[PDB]
């Protein structure tokens, strides 16, 4: 429990030092992305194809 | 009070914060062009 408190504190201070939100690291880190096929992905397909 | 003024002061709540304005560069996709029908010329390879 005190290890998780220490982790939350150092992660929160890291976030406010970098001026990132929790949504920013969530966008940079998650596995819960959407699986829909986006015109960015389509441009990657035809450019690299 | 004797004059009609209150003893317990009134509430001054916090107003709404200034929001951060958001925009987005949404993107589209036109595909590649279909390659046309080839036509045989009359000249040799260096000329054409």
């Amino acid at each position: 429990l005190t290890q998780l408190i220490s982790f939350l504190f150092q992660c929160t201070q890291w976030l406010t030092t970098q001026k990132w939100s929790v949504s920013d690291v969530f966008l940079m880190t998650t596995d819960n992305y959407s699986t829909v096929l986006t015109p960015d992905i389509e441009n990657l397909i035809t450019t690299l194809s | 009070t004797i004059d009609g003024q209150p003893l317990s002061l009134s509430l001054y709540a916090t107003p709404a914060d200034p929001s951060m304005l958001l925009s987005a560069a949404i993107t589209a996709s036109q595909g590649g062009g279909d390659l046309p029908h080839a036509v045989m010329p009359m000249y040799r390879f260096p000329v054409i």
